[PDB]
This record gives C-alpha cells, sequence and structure tokens, in this order.
RNA sequence: UAGUGGCGAGCGAACGGGGAUUAGCCCUUAAGCUUCAUUGAUUUUAGCGGAACGCUCUGGAAAGUGCGGCCAUAGUGGGUGAUAGCCCCGUACGCGAAAGGAUCUUUGAAGUGAAAUCAAGUAGGACGGAGCACGAGAAACUUUGUCUGAACAUGGGGGGACCAUCCUCCAAGGCUAAAUACUACUGACUGACCGAUAGUGAACCAGUACCGUGAGGGAAAGGCGAAAAGAACCCCGGAGAGGGGAGUGAAAUAGAACCUGAAACCGUAUGCGUACAAGCAGUGGGAGCCUACUUGUUAGGUGACUGCGUACCUUUUGUAUAAUGGGUCAGCGACUUAUAUUCAGUGGCAAGCUUAACCGUAUAGGGUAGGCGUAGCGAAAGCGAGUCUUAAUAGGGCGUU
RNA sequence: CUUGACUGCGAGACAGACACGUCGAGCAGGUACGAAAGUAGGUCUUAGUGAUCCGGUGGUUCUGUAUGGAAGGGCCAUCG
C-alpha cells in the first residue's frame, strides 16, 4: 500500500462485478413536498453511469 | 539421445535437451542476469545538496538582471545536477518458471550447434594448471565451461588462473556464462543434475 | 554515464556555417545568424524553382513574339495556329530557333499563316 | 546463440521517445502538454474527484452500508477445489495445508461450481444445497 | 483494510500468519555486568620469501610485428621511452613479532546489580489537557496539572460505553545479551560513477584569496618532455623585454603563459567585385574576369546586370511589426527517480499463477505467509447459480455454461 | 361517498455532460364510487424550490468487538 484510496469514496460507491454501485440523492429531509413516485424510483441502489466510471475509480484508487 | 566421447549414449530427455529455441525469453534471462550483476552505486547531488546557496543573489527587481534564487540553481555553473542520481538497484524480476524455461532452450541449442561435449567424469588429481591445459587439448579445446555437479577443490584450484575457461557446478552455471564460452562441458553426473532442475 | 556534448555540436554548427559560405558579415560567421540564413536560402531555393519555370516561360514568348512580328504576325496569333494546325512545338525551342536558326522559324510561321483561324 | 547475436521479438521492447529535443521529433518544444494553464505546469495536477469546483460524485451521492466484521473470518470454497486436499476428510485445517483457504478463516460455506470427483467427508463445514447434493453423488457425507 | 476525519484534505490499525534473534533471573539477595589478578587461545600494530622470454621487424624508444618457447593455488594489477603472465614493484600462495593493544576463554577476588521484605496518596473517580490510527466522540485503555481516594487471594485489573456470566492475568520494586539504528574517523576490495564549467566549495598552499562590524558568504587556478637533455656560444637591443641563428630532442609552430590548440574576434598576402546607385543582404537567371587542370556541353573563386523577396523566437484573432527575448562565440542548461497502480505490446506457466521478508558454499535453489483468479447477489445476517420488498414464492435490477 | 392526494412496482420512451428531471399498465394489498362498460397512482398544462455531511423521531429481520444483552452502527420511513 502506497496509494490511498479516498475514504469518502468508499462510503458511496461499493464494488460489484456488474460495477460501481451507489444510492441516490434527494432522498433526505423533504419528503412529504414530492411525489410518492419519485421516492419509490429513488430507494434502491443503482449503478455508475459511464462518464463517471473513470473519475471514480482515480478516486478509488484503481486506475 | 546425447552421445559422450566414452563410447555411450545418455538418452537425455526431450524437455531439457532438444526443446525449441526461443530468443525472446534467453534474451529477457540474459538482460535480467547483466542488470542484476549492475551495482547501482552512484549519487550525484541535487541544488539542495551543493554547499551554499541560500539567500538570494541580488534583489528581485531593479538589478537588470535575470531573476535567480541562489548561486546554485541547475542552470548555473555551481549548482545541483537537475536528475541528480542516487543509488538504486537495477535488479529485476524473472519468474522462477521462466529462468528455467530459458536454460532449458539454452542447453537446446548448445546440442543442436554442437557447442556442448559430454564426458564420462572430468577430474585432474593435481591443483595445477598446466596438467588442466594438457587435459583440455586432448579433447581439443579451448574457451571452455566446465561443468561438473559438484566442483571440487583441485578443479578449482586449477582453471582459475587459465584464461579462458571456467569451472561452474550446475547451480551455478547461469545464461550468460554458457552462451559465452565457445565450448561447455558437461559430465554424465551434470545432465543428471541438469533433469533434476529442468525435466 | 554522463556524455559531453562538443563533438556533436561543433560538428554541427560547421555543416550550417559552411552552407553560409560566401554571405555578408555575420550570416557567414556567426552561429544564430548563419543557421537563419541558411534556413531562408532554403526557403527561396523551393520557390524558385517554381518561378524559373516560369521566367524562362515568359522568356521564351517574349522571344517568340519578338521573331513572329519579323515575319509579320503577333504571338498570339502564331499560337493560335496549333488547335486548328498541329506542330506540337513548344515555347522552349520556338524561342531558341527565332535566335539561332532564323530561316527555319520563318517556315513556322508560314505553316501558321496557312492556318488562318 | 551469441551475446552478439540476442534480440527480443518486435513489439516486446519500445524505444521511450523523450519529449522536448528539437522539434522533428513530434514532442517539439512542449513536450505533449500543449499550451498554458496548469496541466502544462511542473505539479500540473488536478485531484482526483475534483469537477471544476462543484459538488463531486464522492460527497454528493449518499454514503450507505456498514461493512460486516463477521465477514472478515468468513470464506467460500466450490466443489471444483474440493479434490485437492489429502487423505479423503475436507477439515478447517485440510483446507488449509493446501492453500485454498488463508490462516485466520474460521469458517467456510462450499458453493456447487463444478464436479466433486473424489469421495470427500466435509467436517465442520457449511455446504449449499446444490453442493450438498452434487457431494453426496460422489460417496461423500457429512457430519460435524 | 477496519476505523478515523470541516466523514473535507487527510490520517491510518489490530487479530492472525511468515521470519531475524533466543536467556530469563531476583527483592530470605539472583543472573548479568564492571574492576583487577591470572589459564590457554585468537587477532591486530612492520615485515620475509615469492614462478617463468628469447630472436626478429619497424621505430626516437618495443611491451607492438613475425617465429619459437616457458610458467600458472601467480593471465584482463600498478609502470617501465608505444599495448608485458615471464623487465620491475606486486599477485596466488606460504611463513613471521622484543614489545604493546583488542577480542574470546579458564578461576578466583573486591564490587555492583540493590530498590528492602511482593509495593497507598497507589488503583479508581471528578474537572481541564495530552496520547492511543481514533478531531471527547456511545469512548474503552494509557498518562496527569488541580481536587479527591480503595480492596487485600472466600482480593484486584483487563476482554473498546455499560451490566452479568465465563476466560485470562497480579499494577503501584527492579535488573537483563542477541536480532536493530548510525559512520565524523580507519583499512581492504568494488563501480554500465565523475574526469578540471565535471566530480567535494577545494585535483593546484581551499574554507584560501576576496566580501562583510559581525554571524556569515565564498572564488578562480591541473597537463613541457621518455629523460631537463630547461637552450653553452654568436648577433640586434637599454649587461632589457623580445627576437634571428646555432645547439638539445623523435618533435621547439613541444621553449617553460610550454600536449591537443576549436569558435567568436583581430590581421597580412593573393584572385575577383565595388565610387549614378536605394531596403532582411538571399535566391532564380547571368556576362566578364582569374586559377587549376583537359578539352568543355568540366572544377574551384568572384558575381556586373536582372526577376522574386518586410529576419528569428515567443505570444496571440492576428506581428516586418514601432509587441517579447537574444552583442557574439565556446562550454553548461529543462519530463528524472522511487514506490503503488492501470492499459497496450511481448513472453513464461495455466484452472491455476506468483512469491515477500528471510535461508542460501548467494543472479541458483529453497521459502507459497500473502496477493490475485476460479461466483455472485445483498447495507447486512445470510443464501448461493440467487437475495430485497411487501402479509405476498405475485411483478423488475445485478450475476450466471 | 366520504378517498386512487392508494402500496409494491413498472414494459418503453422524452429530456439529458453528470447529479437531477418528465411521461407511462396489468396481479395483489386493496379500494371510494357507478346498479354497470369503466374512470381514478392528485389538481387544464408548464413556476411554488435545495444536494451531501451532521443531528432528531418512529419502525426493523440486519449488525451487535469473549458470551447473553444493551450502546453505537446499517437499512426503511420521515423532521430540522
Amino acid at each position: 500500500p502506497k496509494m490511498k484510496t479516498k475514504s469518502g469514496a468508499a462510503k458511496r460507491f461499493k464494488k460489484t462485478a456488474g460495477g460501481l454501485k451507489h444510492k441516490h440523492a434527494f432522498k433526505s429531509h423533504i419528503l412529504t413536498k414530492m411525489t410518492t413516485k419519485r421516492k419509490r424510483q429513488l430507494r434502491g441502489t443503482s449503478m455508475l453511469n459511464k462518464s463517471d466510471v473513470a473519475r471514480v475509480e482515480r478516486s478509488l484508487r484503481l486506475r | 539421445q546425447l552421445n559422450v566421447n566414452g563410447a555411450q549414449a545418455i538418452e537425455v530427455s526431450e524437455r531439457t535437451f532438444g526443446g525449441e529455441f526461443n530468443e525472446t525469453l534467453v534474451h529477457q534471462a540474459v538482460v535480467a542476469y547483466m542488470a542484476g550483476g549492475r551495482q547501482g552505486s552512484k549519487a550525484q547531488k541535487t541544488r539542495s545538496e551543493v554547499s551554499g546557496g541560500g539567500k538570494k543573489p541580488w534583489r528581485q527587481k531593479g538589478t537588470g538582471r535575470a531573476r535567480a534564487g541562489t548561486i546554485r540553481s541547475p542552470i548555473w555553473r555551481g549548482g545541483g545536477t537537475t536528475f541528480a542520481a542516487k543509488p538504486r538497484s537495477h535488479e529485476q524480476k524473472l519468474n522462477k518458471k521462466m529462468y528455467r524455461a530459458a536454460l532449458r532452450s539454452i542447453l537446446a541449442e548448445l546440442v543442436r550447434l554442437d557447442r556442448l561435449v559430454v564426458v564420462a567424469d572430468f577430474a585432474v588429481d593435481a591443483p595445477k594448471t598446466k596438467g588442466l591445459v594438457a587435459k583440455l587439448d586432448t579433447l581439443g579445446l579451448k574457451d571452455v565451461l566446465i561443468v561438473t555437479d559438484g566442483v571440487d577443490e583441485n578443479l578449482y584450484l586449477a582453471a582459475r588462473n587459465l584464461a579462458h575457461v571456467d569451472v561452474r557446478d550446475v547451480q551455478g552455471s547461469d545464461p550468460v556464462s554458457l552462451i559465452a564460452y565457445d565450448k561447455v562441458l558437461v559430465t554424465v553426473s551434470a545432465v543428471k543434475k541438469f533433469e533434476e532442475l529442468l525435466g | 554515464a554522463r556524455v559531453k556534448r562538443g563533438v556533436i555540436a561543433r560538428r554541427r554548427h560547421k555543416k550550417i556555417l559552411k552552407l553560409a559560405k560566401g554571405y555578408y558579415g555575420a550570416r557567414s560567421r556567426v552561429f544564430r545568424v548563419a543557421k537563419q540564413a541558411v534556413i531562408k536560402a532554403g526557403q527561396y531555393a523551393y520557390r524558385d524553382r517554381r518561378q524559373r519555370k516560369r521566367q524562362f516561360r515568359a522568356l521564351w514568348i517574349a522571344r517568340i513574339n519578338a521573331g513572329a512580328r519579323q515575319n509579320g504576325l503577333s504571338y498570339s496569333r502564331l499560337i493560335a495556329g496549333l488547335k486548328k494546325a498541329a506542330i506540337e512545338i513548344d515555347r522552349k525551342v520556338l524561342a531558341d530557333l527565332a535566335v539561332n536558326e532564323k530561316a527555319a522559324f520563318t517556315a513556322i510561321v508560314e505553316k501558321a499563316k496557312a492556318s488562318l483561324a | 546463440m551469441q551475446l552478439n547475436d540476442l534480440r527480443s521479438a518486435p513489439g516486446a521492447r519500445r524505444e521511450k521517445h523523450r519529449p522536448g529535443r528539437g522539434i522533428g521529433s513530434g514532442l517539439g518544444k512542449t513536450g505533449g502538454r500543449g499550451h498554458k494553464g496548469l496541466t502544462s505546469r511542473s505539479g500540473g495536477k488536478v485531484a482526483p474527484g475534483f469537477e471544476g469546483g462543484q459538488q463531486p460524485l464522492h460527497r454528493r451521492l449518499p454514503k450507505f452500508g456498514f461493512v460486516s466484521l463477521k465477514a472478515m473470518d468468513r470464506a467460500e470454497v466450490r466443489t471444483s477445489e474440493l479434490a485437492k486436499v489429502e487423505g479423503d476428510v475436507v477439515s478447517l485445517q485440510t483446507l488449509k495445508d493446501a492453500n485454498l483457504i488463508n490462516q485466520h478463516v474460521q469458517r467456510v460455506k462450499v458453493m456447487l461450481s463444478g464436479e466433486v470427483g473424489r469421495a470427500v467427508t466435509l467436517k465442520g463445514i457449511a455446504a449449499t444445497k446444490g453442493a450438498r447434493a452434487a457431494i453426496e453423488a460422489a460417496g461423500g457425507k457429512f457430519e460435524d
């Protein structure tokens, strides 16, 4: 170990064999305002977009 | 398979002797051997390490002179080397399978080019160079590598002054020194030990 | 492995300063002015390989014009015969015949007064 | 073979083009860096994650999960490599004698990912449902 | 990695493994260590012996050429008039110490260890800090500036708030070698290190000269030749400086400021051009003249006359730009190295592959701790070619020969 | 009537640098209603908004540093 991952990025992006999975934003502290359809479709664990993979796995030290 | 001076064959393996020559592999094992015998003992001084040059040589403006920050800048003739050396190592990693496969590719070409000469046993009695010159001349033989199963003491004391021969054991044989000498003498005990290691 | 570069730099200055031989002043004797002067002389030498083919093409035409008006015909009337007749003879040797073999150039300008087009 | 006659295959070694050696080398004057701005300066590096100043992904998406400390000593074997033990007993220690399982592992569950082959006895080792069937098919047995 | 962190930048364990080293003794008195005195032993402070080549050629000089030998536990050492295993000093390899030093070892001696008797203003606690990877945080554990304050083996501490039950230990007395860190100073060997603007600031009378009140800063400067054989004598000159000879040497345009002796810069000689012609100084065309040669339709020099022609770098939308930089020459001067990692090429092995420290009669071989691969999904327990969700095996995401 | 201003989702699109955003059935939990075909996952449409990190609250099957628990953490819901 002579290369330090961001500890703050490993909290966000867990790595699977399908990619780097993350949770969604807009799911905190203002939730009666939005509809139930917009709280339902952000509740899972999505995947990381192709333009985002290179910036994240330089932070998570994998490039 | 292999033939000897003393009227016999050995029936060595097709594995260790008589395989196919890979020059990309033998080049890598020779560059690896020739670099691990390099000692990286040199150093030059950086601009921090050259003696002096603490203060600025003049004020930043007004003097009509180019910007300087120390007498010991790498542009200045007193200054440090810009990428000054430190003692580093030139050792590199061969795989253990990759050294062995490169030796196994060299021995195959020593057979194929008639540069390998097998004798039944090779022992001198006296610790004397003249006694070993006189025995290599019975084989029509100079600039030789002698590879025995274990180097005995008289065979080492002879031929360690002699100008163009070496006496190695099988463990101590190496890719460069059996591609450098114009002949290699292995005994029949050596081709057994070469097949314990490589086959 | 340190390498000193005084033998390669002096042979590289001496090539560029041999190509500068014959130039006025510091253009032939100091390197910073001779390097620029040899570069410029080979830009001009490139350019004027094209203009040489133009400057002779003008000089041929001007002598053919001058040697045709001796025989009562302009340049452009002499050349005009030959989309109708066909001598297929060029400006380079018609200028050489207008000067030297003046009677064989009179025989060509009467074949062009025979075309009438 | 001579030391004077060895070279590697074409494409094995490359020239290592050096930047900034004249304007014919292709990396003349600037060495692939272009013009002004930080990327051509020395130490001219943009930090990983930095997006010009907006909220980057590692601070804009929520943190989630905990890491289980219960699974640090957990490991999985599969039925392809159960025959690599010796002595017709697959124990926790015997899976460590062959290098199938690290030390500090003390909880092994074996899944089905191939063929068993030999009749092995799995003591003190959990198996899945499709792996217990493929071991008892090949004469295996289970106890603890 | 776990943790930790304006949960930012960052900081960073432990358990468990693989090794290096190998000892534990005591407070009812010990190992161990110091000082002497001795018992053998080993080193160190200097030395001694130390093999084998002649003829020939070129040359100023032979080690080089040519031929023929020899020695070798000594053959790629240093230098000798050019390149030497056999010329010289060495080297391999043996020997050697009046007298000291040092290490190790016998076996006594005085000491010390040593604080007294198994630990009380101590453990614990409250405030405020500091440390533990841990920013006081659920904060354990350790240290303590202030204030307090125990139990006594049918005790007491820890096991990361805390409580019970287990497990494991005995704090408040100590002493302990080796494995480990470093090298101003010695010595030997070594270098894909440097070779006088380099390498130490410093090859030379260098931390000098010089600069500063001072602390402090801090240079430049190597080379005759094999041997001084360093130029007797003569001549001009001011018993000059500096030359012209003669000698010396292989060579003096090796003459001491001395090997080579480049470039800028400054000269003399010769050939051609140039005093009615305007500007990046060249290039295309091109006469005449002058040298060598041989034929002429060449080679070198000069270039009258003429067409076209506003340097270079950098920076810019754009520069002849009256925008930047450069007086010129010669040296020097800017993508490196380490460790992690990703991709490509090229190889070895292949469902496996590879070792790290370390061991090693040492680039070998051993060492597979570990790392990655063979299985994923889930936050996780877990289940596994499958979870989540909901009362819903009902409906989609991820994976899968 | 008095709840479809539903719960689980969701084929497929539109927008789109990313984070966001917009449009959209059938089975059930189950529904108001209509006596029924059926309409209803808010409002004629497009503004009425705010990431993360820290806290707060209610669940939870998850974790729970020897063990049983708790503490703390995670997940889901929601507040500042």
